[PDB]
Order: C-alpha cells, then sequence, then structure tokens
RNA sequence: CUUCUUCACGCGAAAGCUUGGAGGUUACAGUCUCAGGGGGGAGUACGUUCGCAAGAGUGAAACUUAAAGAAAUUGACGGA
RNA sequence: CCUUCCUCAAUCAAGAACCAAAGUGUGGGGAUCAAAGAUGAUUAGAGACCAUUGUAGUCCACACUGCAAACCAUGACACCC
RNA sequence: CCCGCGGUAAUUCCAGCUCCAAAAGCGUAUAUUAAUGCUGUUGCUGUUAAAGGGUUCGUAGUUGAACUGUGGGCCACGUA
C-alpha cells in the first residue's frame, strides 16, 4: 500500500467488485468485466466504455442482473 | 511439450511476452488452467518450488487396497504469490508432478503486512485471518521484523517461499490431520487478499482485458 | 414465550399515533369529566368504562381527551376502583375456577389455569405492594 | 428477550452488511446507540443515518456502504485504563492500526484509539473494524 | 439516436411474434418484471424494461472486438436458425442444443473457446453453460421468460419464448439495433433480413 | 447411521403428540397409522367371461353401481409389506417426496 | 432484494401492504364513522370496531352487533366517514 | 446379437459419408463396393458392413433415417429460408394505431409526450 | 401447522441442518438455565435420602483398560 | 378493537404442580385380547419362534407411582436472515 | 515410553562394527508446568460422536428496554 515511508509497497493493488465493492479476490470465476461501449448519436464510441469488474455472488443472487440493473440505473443507458 | 504451446490465449499472450505477471491475472480477474502460464511467466532461478507431502491413497476394493499416492507441491516465490498442489498418482513421483502442476496452477496473490504499523516493507500478514479445515483451525495474526512465530513448522516453509517472516499465530486443532492442515493453510493463504481494506482500496479504476486487448492478436497466429 | 403459551397472541389495538385528537372534533375536560362520571357512576370497571366508552361514547383514548389516563382522574376525583383491576379479572375467574374446580373430579386444566393465574395474582399483587398500593400486609387467598 | 438493542443491532447490522442490506430502519433507538453509530459513520464505514420519530422509542434509518468488516458488543462492559487498551485491541482488531474499539466515557462514548489519544479510561462497549 | 424508444411498428413486431405474455398465470416473480396476472397461464411482462435491457445488451455487444467471441446459445428448436442468422451476420459463436461440457472446463478439448461472453436463452436448459460461465468469470445475457430462472444470467431479456416467431423475432429485432451501432445499418432501413428466415425448422 | 428423518411419523412439526396405533391386519403387531402406507382402493370382481356368464345372467341393473365391486382399505407396514414385495428403500430422495 | 424504492418510503404499493403493528408506525387501524338511524333525524358517532353497542336515542335500540372485527352495522342504518 | 458393432455401423455409415450416394440397396454390389472403397481386412466385416449398407440405405431410401444425411436438404432449407416476400407476418397486423393495454399505452404516452390515446389493458383479466 | 418448493451463504466431519434450522461464531461474546466432560469399572455400591410398593431421588472410589465412539466412502456380503 | 393499566418483566436453585406403559394397594370389573400357566407341534435341543388355548393383567371405579428410543434423540428466551 | 521387534538370512532383540544424539554431563524416579481454549473468562462441549429434564409452576439466583443524558449562539477568516 504505502510503507513506513509512505509509498506503495507490495504487489497488486487489488480489484474491487464494481457493483458492491466488496473486494475482488483472485479466484472469482463468476465475476465479470463488462466494458460497455457508450453510445453516441447513432453509434457508439468506444474507448469509452463504462467499465466494471463485478463479483460472482450476485449471479447466484439474481442480482447479477438485478443489482447490476440498479447499478446500471445509477449509470443509465437507454432510459425513459 | 517442452515447447509447450500455451494454448490458452493468455498463455499465448504471455508466452508471447505480453503481460507476464500473475498480478495481471489477478488484476485482470483471470483464471488459468494451463500450468505453463505461470511457469512461463515467472521462473527466475529458484523460485521456491517445492514438494511437501507424500501420502498413500486406498480404495478398498475386492482384490485391492487400491493404492495410489497423493503428493503435495507448494510453489511459491518469496513475495506475493504462492501456488498450491496436491495431486494423486499411481506413481508417487507422478503424484508430485501432478501436484506440481496443481502447484503451478493454484497461485494466489498475497497482500502482506507488517504489524504495529508500516516499516520499510511488509513481512507479515496484514491482518489477523483464519483457515479452518475438517478438524483444523489457524488464525494468523500480525507480527513484526524479528519473529519466530507461533505454531506449526509445516506451513512455515511455504510462508517463507511466499515472502513473509513475522506474523503471530494461534493454531488450534488436529495437527494430527496434516493433509487438511495444509488445505487450511492454503485457504488461509487465500484469505491473503481478504478483508475490505481501508488501507489502499479507494477506487479500483478499470483495467480492460489484457487478453481481449490483444483480441485480434489473439485471433492471429490463432484463428 | 407467552407466559402460559407456546404460541403467540399478537392481537392488538394500534394506539392513536395522533395524540392530537381527532380530525373532527374537540370536547372539554368538563365534558370528559361529565362523561366519565356518568359512566363511572354507571359502574364499569374503568378499563371497562374505557372500552365501553370507546365504542359507546364514541369518543376515544382517555389519555388524550384530557391529558391524563382515566384511573388517576378517577382516583383524584374520588372514583377510584377498589383495586388493581387486572388482578381482579383474573381473580374473579380464579375464584370462579376454584368453584368449578370444586365441582370437578380431575380437571388438570383448571388446576393449570388456576396455578398460572394465582401466581400471576401473586406477581401483580406483589407488584402493587412493590408500587406501594397494595395495601400493605396484603394477599389473596 | 434481550436488552441491548444496540447489541441486536450489531449482529443484525453485520448481517446487513454481509448480504448487503444497504439501509435499515431499526427499531427503536435510545440515546446511546446513536452516539456509537455516529462514530462508525465518522470513520468511513457506513454511510449516514437519519433518526425517525415515534411517539415511543425512535426508529432510525441507516446508511451503509460496504466498509464494515466486523462490529461487536461486549457483554459485560469493562474498565479501561492503560494496558487493557493494549489487550483489547490486540484481541479484536485484525491489525493494530485499523478498526476502532469503543468504550463509554466521561468524555462521552468514544473509541479507544482516540481514547488512547485522550488519555482517559472508562468502560468498554464494543468495536468495529 | 439520441432517442431509443420503441416505435409502433416495433411494438407491432413485438406483440406479433408473441413474446409478451407470461408463463403460468403468475410465474417467478423473482422475475417480477411483470405487472398483470394474465389469464390462461400468463402475465403482462412489462415491456419497458425489456427494451431497456435489450439496448443495453447491444451496448455491451458493441464492445466486442471479436464479435465471434460473443457466444450465442439455443436449446430450443425454435432458436437455432435464428441464432445463426444472428451469427452469420454477426459472426457469433453459436451453441445449438445439448451442450456437452468440457468446453472451457477443458481447454484441452477441441471445443475450447474462450470468449468474453455467452448469451443464453433457455437458462433452464442451458445450465452447463451457465455453469461454464460460472467457472470462468463469464457473464451471460439471456432471453428469460417469467419463471425462466435468471441465476447467473446477468442481464435478463424479459421474453416470452414460445417458439414460432417469438424467439426469433426477438432475436432478430435485437440484432437490428446492434447493427445500427457496430455495423452501420441505418434505422429506416428494412433491415433486409426477416424473421421468416430467422425463424425455425422446416417442414 | 440414520436413514430417513420423519422415520415414518408425519407429526414432528405439527400437533399430534401421539397418534393411532392399529394391529396391522396382516401380521398384526400394533402400529401408528402414518408409519403404515395406505392405499385404500375399491376392488374388481370376476374374470371376463365369468362375468359374461354372469352378464347374460345379469338380471341386475342400476342404483349408483351397475354391477357393484369390492373395496379394500389397504394399509401396509414393514411386517407384511416386506414379503409382499411392498414398501422398501427406493432411491434416496423419493423416501422424502409424495405421489401424484 | 431491496433497491429502487426506499424502505423509508413507500409509495403507491407500498403502504397498502404493511400490516398493522408493522405499519412503519402502527396507527389505529379501525376508525370511526357517523351513522344515522332511519329511526330518527338524528345520528350517532360510531366505532368501526365496537365490541358492544350504539343505541339510537331517537328510540333506545341498537344498530349494530358486537362481533370481533368490524362491527355488524345493520337494519338500514346509514353511515358515512371522517 | 445381430447388432451391427460400432465399428461396423461406423464403417457402413462412413462409406456413404465419404463415398456419397451411389450404391444399391442390394447387398451384392454394396458388398463389392465394401471391397472397393475401403482397404479393409476381413471379408465378413466387409459383408456385414455391406449388409448394413444395404440396410441403411434401405431405410435412407425411405428417409433421412435417425442421425443421417446427404446435404441437399439442407441446401433446400437454406433455399427455403427465403419466405420473406411471400410472407409478411408483419403488417398482416390489422391496426397501426393499435387495440391494446393501458399502461403500456400510458408509458408509451409519457414517452410520446402527451399524445392523445385511449389507455385500456389487455382486458382487465387473469 | 406447515408441508415444503426452494433458497440463503451459513453452519457442519458428514450425515446433515429453518419460522425466527444445528444458520447469522475460534472474526470465537444477546439472557437465563440445565447437562456434559477417555473408555471400562457402575450409575454401583447396606452410600444416603423419597417412596405403600415397585423402585425412584440422589450417587462413588477400588478395580480395569487403548480404545470406545461418529459419519461418510469403497469394498464384502445377505436366510435382502 | 383507539379498552384500560406503566413495567409490570425474563429466565430460573430450592421448593412446588403435572408425567404414557406397566406395575402397586383398595374396589369395581368379566367380554375380549391375552403376561402366568397348559396344551400341541417342533426341534438337535427348545417349556422357543410358530400353533391351540388359556391364568394374571387388560377396561373401569379408586388410589398411588415414578421409572417410559415419554423423539422436533435438538433448554428456554431473543433478533434477523 | 507408546506404536512394536523377535519363531533366523530380524530394520528396533544378541554381540560387533559403523554410525547417531547430547555431553562432562547424562540416565532414572516421582511429582509438577505446558502442550490443554484436552475444564475453556479469553476459549470447549451437549441432533447422530460426552451432554438440554417427559412436563410445568416457582422464591432463591441472575438478567433485565426506551425516555427528561444533549450544548447553543455568533463572529472572523482561511479553507476543498
Amino acid at each position: 500500500t504505502y510503507n513506513e515511508e509512505g509509498v506503495n509497497v507490495d504487489l497488486y493493488i487489488p480489484r474491487k467488485c464494481h457493483a458492491t465493492n466488496s473486494l475482488i479476490t483472485s479466484f472469482d470465476h463468476s465475476a465479470v468485466q463488462i466494458a460497455i461501449a457508450n453510445v453516441d448519436p447513432n453509434g457508439v464510441i468506444d474507448g469509452t466504455t463504462t467499465t466494471l469488474c463485478i463479483a460472482g455472488y450476485l449471479r447466484c443472487q439474481g442480482e447479477s442482473d438485478h443489482a447490476i440493473n440498479h447499478l446500471a440505473i445509477a449509470k443509465g443507458i437507454v432510459r425513459i | 511439450e517442452k515447447e509447450w504451446v500455451p494454448c490458452t490465449k493468455l498463455g499465448r499472450l504471455v508466452k508471447d511476452q505480453k503481460i507476464t505477471s500473475l498480478e495481471e491475472i489477478f488484476l485482470f480477474s483471470m483464471p488459468i488452467k494451463e500450468h505453463q502460464i505461470v511457469d512461463q511467466l515467472i521462473r527466475e532461478g529458484d523460485l521456491r518450488d517445492e514438494m511437501m507431502l507424500v501420502f498413500p491413497v486406498q480404495k478398498a476394493t475386492s482384490a485391492g487396497q487400491r493404492t495410489r499416492f497423493k503428493a503435495f507441491n507448494v510453489v511459491g516465490d518469496g513475495n506475493g504469490h504462492i501456488g498450491v498442489g496436491a495431486r494423486v498418482g499411481k506413481e508417487v513421483s507422478l503424484a508430485i508432478r501432478a501436484s506440481m502442476i496443481a502447484a503451478k496452477l493454484s497461485i494466489v496473490p498475497v497482500r502482506r503486512g507488517y504489524w504495529g504499523n508500516k516499516i520499510g516493507e511488509p513481512h507479515t500478514i496484514p491482518i489477523k485471518v483464519t483457515g479452518k479445515c475438517g478438524s483444523v483451525a489457524v488464525r494468523l495474526i500480525p507480527a513484526p521484523r524479528g519473529a519466530g512465530i507461533v505454531a506449526a513448522p509445516v506451513p512455515k516453509k511455504i510462508l517463507e517461499f511466499a515472502g513473509v517472516e513475522d506474523v503471530y499465530t494461534s493454531s488450534c486443532g488436529k495437527t494430527r490431520t496434516r493433509g487438511n492442515f495444509i488445505m487450511a493453510t492454503f485457504y488461509a493463504l487465500r484469505k491473503t487478499y481478504g478483508f475490505l481494506t481501508p488501507d489502499l482500496w479507494a477506487e479500483t479504476e478499470v483495467s480492460r482485458d489484457p487478453t481481449d486487448e490483444h483480441s485480434e492478436f489473439l485471433s492471429m497466429g490463432r484463428k | 414465550v407467552r407466559m402460559h403459551g407456546n404460541g403467540h397472541g399478537k392481537a392488538a389495538s394500534a394506539l392513536p399515533y395522533r395524540r392530537t385528537p381527532p380530525t373532527w372534533l374537540k370536547s372539554s375536560s368538563r365534558d370528559v369529566i361529565d362523561a366519565v362520571c356518568k359512566l363511572a357512576k354507571k359502574g364499569l370497571s374503568p378499563s371497562r368504562i374505557g372500552m365501553q366508552l370507546r365504542d359507546s361514547m364514541g369518543i376515544a383514548q382517555v389519555k388524550n381527551v384530557t391529558g391524563r389516563k382515566i384511573l388517576r382522574i378517577l382516583k383524584h376525583k374520588g372514583m377510584a376502583p377498589e383495586i388493581p383491576e387486572d388482578l381482579y379479572c383474573l381473580i374473579k375467574r380464579a375464584t370462579q375456577m376454584r368453584k368449578h374446580l370444586e365441582r370437578n373430579t380431575k380437571d388438570k386444566d383448571t388446576k393449570f389455569r388456576l396455578i398460572l393465574v394465582e401466581s400471576r395474582i401473586h406477581r401483580l399483587a406483589r407488584y402493587y405492594r412493590r408500587v406501594k398500593q397494595l395495601p400493605p400486609t396484603w394477599k389473596y387467598e | 428477550t434481550m436488552m441491548s438493542v444496540l447489541a441486536n443491532a450489531l449482529r443484525c447490522i453485520a448481517g446487513a452488511e454481509r448480504r448487503g442490506k444497504r439501509q435499515v430502519l431499526i427499531r427503536p433507538s435510545s440515546k446511546v446507540v446513536v452516539k456509537f453509530l455516529q462514530v462508525m459513520q465518522k470513520h468511513g464505514y457506513i454511510g449516514e443515518f437519519e433518526i425517525v420519530d415515534d411517539h415511543r422509542a425512535g426508529k432510525i434509518v441507516v446508511n451503509l456502504n460496504g466498509r464494515l468488516n466486523k462490529c461487536g458488543a461486549i457483554c459485560p462492559r469493562f474498565d479501561c485504563t492503560a494496558r487493557d487498551f493494549e489487550k483489547w485491541v490486540k484481541n479484536i482488531l485484525p491489525s493494530r492500526q485499523f478498526g476502532f474499539v469503543v468504550l463509554t466515557t466521561s468524555l462521552g462514548i468514544m473509541d479507544h484509539e482516540e481514547a488512547r489519544a485522550r488519555n482517559t479510561g472508562g468502560k468498554v462497549l464494543g468495536f468495529f473494524y | 439516436a439520441k432517442v431509443l424508444r420503441m416505435k409502433e411498428s416495433d411494438v407491432q413486431k413485438l406483440l406479433a411474434m408473441h413474446c409478451h405474455l407470461g408463463t403460468k398465470n403468475s410465474s417467478s416473480a423473482m422475475k417480477k418484471y411483470i405487472h398483470g396476472r394474465t389469464s390462461d397461464g400468463t402475465n403482462i411482462i412489462d415491456i419497458h424494461m425489456t427494451w431497456e435491457k435489450l439496448i443495453l445488451a447491444a451496448r455491451v455487444i458493441a464492445a466486442v472486438e471479436n464479435p465471434q467471441d460473443v457466444t450465442v446459445c439455443s436449446t430450443r428448436l425454435f432458436g437455432q436458425r435464428a441464432i445463426f442468422k444472428f451469427s452469420q451476420l454477426v459472426g457469433t459463436s453459436f451453441l445449438g442444443g445439448r451442450f456437452i461440457p468440457g468446453t472451457f472446463t477443458n481447454q484441452i478439448q477441441k471445443k475450447f473457446m474462450q470468449p468474453r461472453v455467452l448469451v443464453v436463452t433457455d437458462p433452464r436448459t442451458d445450465h452447463q453453460a451457465l455453469r461454464e460461465a460460472s467457472l470462468v468469470n463469464i457473464p451471460v445475457i439471456a432471453f428469460c421468460d417469467t419463471d425462466a430462472p435468471l441465476e447467473f444470467v446477468d442481464i435478463a431479456i424479459p421474453c416470452n419464448n414460445r417458439g414460432r416467431h417469438s424467439i426469433s423475432m426477438m432475436y432478430w429485432l435485437l440484432a437490428r439495433e446492434v447493427l445500427r451501432l457496430r455495423g452501420t445499418i441505418p434505422r429506416s432501413v428494412p433491415w433486409e433480413v426477416k424473421v421468416d428466415l430467422f425463424f425455425y425448422r422446416d417442414p | 447411521t440414520t436413514k430417513r428423518r420423519n422415520h415414518g411419523r408425519a407429526k414432528p412439526p405439527c400437533s399430534r403428540g401421539r397418534v393411532r396405533p392399529v394391529h396391522c391386519f396382516n401380521c398384526s403387531r400394533l402400529v401408528p397409522k402414518d408409519k403404515s402406507v395406505g392405499r385404500f382402493v375399491v376392488r374388481r370382481m370376476l374374470d371376463q367371461a365369468s362375468a359374461r356368464d354372469v352378464a347374460e345372467a345379469s338380471l341386475i341393473y342400476g342404483s349408483g353401481f351397475p354391477m357393484p365391486k369390492l373395496y379394500m382399505k389397504q394399509r401396509y407396514c414393514i411386517a407384511c409389506a416386506i414379503h409382499s414385495r411392498t414398501v422398501r428403500a427406493r432411491p434416496v430422495e423419493d423416501r422424502k417426496r409424495r405421489y401424484t | 432484494g431491496f433497491f429502487d424504492s426506499d424502505l423509508s418510503y413507500p409509495t403507491v404499493r407500498t403502504e397498502r401492504m404493511k400490516h398493522k403493528r408493522r405499519r412503519l408506525v402502527q396507527g389505529p387501524n379501525s376508525y370511526f364513522m357517523d351513522v344515522k338511524c332511519p329511526g330518527c333525524k338524528n345520528i350517532t358517532v360510531v366505532y368501526s370496531h365496537a365490541t358492544s353497542e350504539v343505541k339510537c336515542n331517537g328510540c333506545a335500540t341498537l344498530l349494530c352487533r358486537p362481533t370481533g372485527g368490524k362491527a355488524m352495522l345493520v337494519t338500514g342504518c346509514g353511515f358515512r366517514k371522517k | 446379437g445381430k447388432i451391427r458393432t460400432k465399428t461396423v455401423k461406423r464403417a457402413s455409415k462412413q462409406i456413404v459419408e465419404k463415398y456419397f450416394s451411389k450404391l444399391n440397396k442390394d447387398f451384392y454390389q454394396n458388398k463389392r463396393i465394401v471391397m472397393d472403397v475401403t482397404i479393409a481386412r476381413s471379408k465378413k466385416l466387409k459383408n456385414k458392413i455391406a449388409g448394413y449398407a444395404t440396410h441403411i440405405m434401405k431405410r435412407l431410401a425411405r428417409g433421412p433415417v435417425r442421425g443421417i444425411s446427404l446435404k441437399l436438404q439442407e441446401e433446400e432449407r437454406e433455399r427455403r429460408m427465403d419466405y420473406v416476400p411471400e410472407v409478411s407476418h408483419v403488417d398482416q397486423a390489422i391496426q397501426d394505431g393499435i387495440r391494446v393495454d393501458k399502461q403500456t399505452l400510458a408509458m408509451l404516452k409519457r414517452m410520446e409526450t402527451g399524445v392523445p390515446r385511449h389507455v385500456l389493458p389487455n382486458v382487465v383479466a387473469a
């Protein structure tokens, strides 16, 4: 993280569950990284993705859709 | 092969000298399968590749105590990563070797720590955390730069191979049950990235598929 | 868990959350006094008045309608009940139950039910004494 | 039943984190609980809460985020004074450096680290990490 | 677009393929994206969401460098042709029928592919795959009906899938948009391709 | 080791502290009604042509039963069941899940 | 699940469903009504939960019965509400 | 067991598979065929293959027997995908301005900014 | 009262484990309480107290011993 | 139920009040089922299974008892999933 | 020590040799301390492995909820 002198010290500044943000570990095999390509008018611009890496559990929970659905609500795509 | 084609694209990309680091897997969230990927990625001299346990396995069965060997390889290198193997084989060595691959495969990132507070660098666990197993209990506790550490010989070797020196231990359980002990240990070792830190965390910025960042490249010399 | 019962009695009336009664009409303390007395003279147990009142008068929550609770008023107004009425209600049964029990042969229920109540009777009275309104040196028998 | 609602609240709270119930309206507060809730909130663990009225003991609506690792209550409460700060902390914080232990003070309901810093002993309530 | 709200023609299409009334009169309201217990084993499935999901599906579809590595699946007879028709067009990797695993559970079987993603359509029938997604950190978008379990399909496409044109239409319709994005198909296109060939099985 | 939870008795959750034992009509040691399976059935009479003989000789009509039939309230438990190739360890899970 | 909503605020579904002493705050579930005896041009305050009676006093008689829930209005007694 | 072994079945199959069509339903030429299109070992095995080849054809002769084909059908289907202009299963649809559900019309209306319509469910009915 | 679909991680050695399971605990800590604490000897002994009377209540050491147990697993086997 | 009443409680040694079977005393009680027994039969033995009965019991009045794989082998109370 | 050697081509017995370990100390005994959170405040147990009574009341015992504790105001500026 930072060491007695400050300073990052030690490897791998971890992932985090881009929904719950619970930490993402290293053996999550139901976690996924969506980079979702942004629209422009008529298209999409890409380079610009909203990007997430999200843990497995929710997938177990129906909140892989759903929670992300809120999350995605909090990031709106095509909406009313 | 000795010229193991790393048939994963990752192992490809990797073999193909892009992204050779564990962390890139861990970071990128990646899983593995292909053993050479690591074995490729990191292999600088001694790493601290090890066989640990050597067990007979039986299925009793009419005309047979069907005997097999289970063997444990721990793979590690002295800071941040360990790689676990148990494997069984009908030949002992084979079990080792089988375990070797599992050992390669079962690599984990180790968030180390100190104790009290930071010193020049960590060398401890960064937390007090626990591995439990059938009859096993250790909780591994933060110590500082000069500890002989509580508990078992057995993991200790590994710990060293993964890069930590001083952590406190409370071991509780059927040491009796050494196979499990290591399994517990590994598990413990796995929670070496557990706990919501208040200590870096902040926000993880995105990092996009380093694999699918070379998708086309991965689709070239490759379909 | 319930002190004579494995199951649960939630039941309940839900208190006037609104303490400011009642979205249609105020009354005076004189009225309430008037009422009370009229009823109390009519002889319900206060609780019983209260109940009764609640429908019958069709004016509600005694504590609200003058900022009180009946019993103290009554008390002050010299129309206290004789006793701690719940202990009574229990007693009146209990008594009855002894009588029934007296008729009976074998009924373990009347014993059970009696026990609990009598105990309860004790608790409550012990309680009244605890709140110094048992008459001192007092028991049920 | 049980007494220390604060305590019920912690186990329950914990569960709330754990599966991600991200708001709760707890039934039904005292003076006490709140001071404690505030500390955690001060310490970047949950979000913010809002106290609801009732005509009888309040309800509180609680904001959480995903930062609590564990929140305890200690029954019984215990004196605190010097060394005992060392021991408790050692006991319960995954490393001495993060987490808070809270005891109840003269100076108010308060964490131990700060307490260590305030140099006052008092009685021990619980902890969060 | 700008605007991504449904047209009466789109609407026409949708109701027509007959994708929009639920399964059982109530269903799993874990998928409570209905509102309306509807006679004879159905509900209204609120479309809005559906839509919102679909376009999203595209927003993420449009990320894939290799659209082939967007992997399609169909165990319903009623889905294969269609998936191809999307696939031919998209280049997807398709998965008809009985999956049979080892696929990315084994990298050592021929099968082996390693996409970013899989899209499932009969979650239910398609469990191995889900399981596969679950092995490898993969998410799976999916055509879900109202009791069509959604575990480990992330991003549900509320969708009655009773064969015929339902499935296929939906799929085709879906496509139209992704195509508007990556692919350049303009909107007041026909979008040439038709459910008629998205369709299914003959004769 | 233990093999079947309710162990026949269908009363743990509920309210039926202890319940009706019966001699089981086939062996006849006394037993509680829910550790015996029941399939109280009506029962058929005659073969085809003996019935045909009886049918022609059926100078018998209607009343809600146009030729009548038997009825056996059948209740089997270990004792008799066994021999009668009736009730035993199926495969696992059906030892917990009811008929349709 | 628990996202879009608020536990704190219910809305359009969401009050109707909470039950009595787990209405976010309990509140007298029953209520009072105004009732008229056709018996007279004069009328009465009533409990929608009564356990006893109303007498009309345009003629001493009772317009409802004690029964557990909502009390039984009867007889062409007309009521409105508050 | 006049079970055509796996190896057999595979072979009899395979010969039509690589060596499309031709044959007979007759064993005899199909026999000769077995000799001729493989480089097989024992006669028996060829004949057996043959017997089945006659067989498989004999029911292929009446179908695309369970699991089996010749690839044309497919290219008909391919050429039957093509029902487009002979079908509009679309705007067969009998109303552009629509006979439909309330709210659905309503979300649509708010979405269609105050546009004037009658908002009525599919029925009311479950 | 469910059953119990079905879900929950969780908990568990498993077997298995709901209402508000054996869950939410060595990340050990809501209260109250009973009990338990190798095995065997012995739950016994004139040990002792209820009890009409059974016998209950209460309740040992000597002596002895390396296990005893548990679940699963596979196997073997069955007058299955 | 908008009734009153203000912690009233909680759980709990001692201590009380219950506890199926069966037994046990004092009386019913008589039919049966059937411990005791008796008979067969069987057996290698067999007074055992098995049969055929059949005595006490059984039901009950009335007492008394305390032991019941007296099993949700799962103290209670709590708040959640 | 305890696991066990030993009926002869024994790895543990006999002797030899070699070796080893610790060492001028070392064997032993008995006890005692930890190991043992294997009596547990920390930190055990008690569904099948020890253990929650057949059942209830119940003084003793313990345990026991909220609430009137609180600060406030103002100013200054800087200041994210």
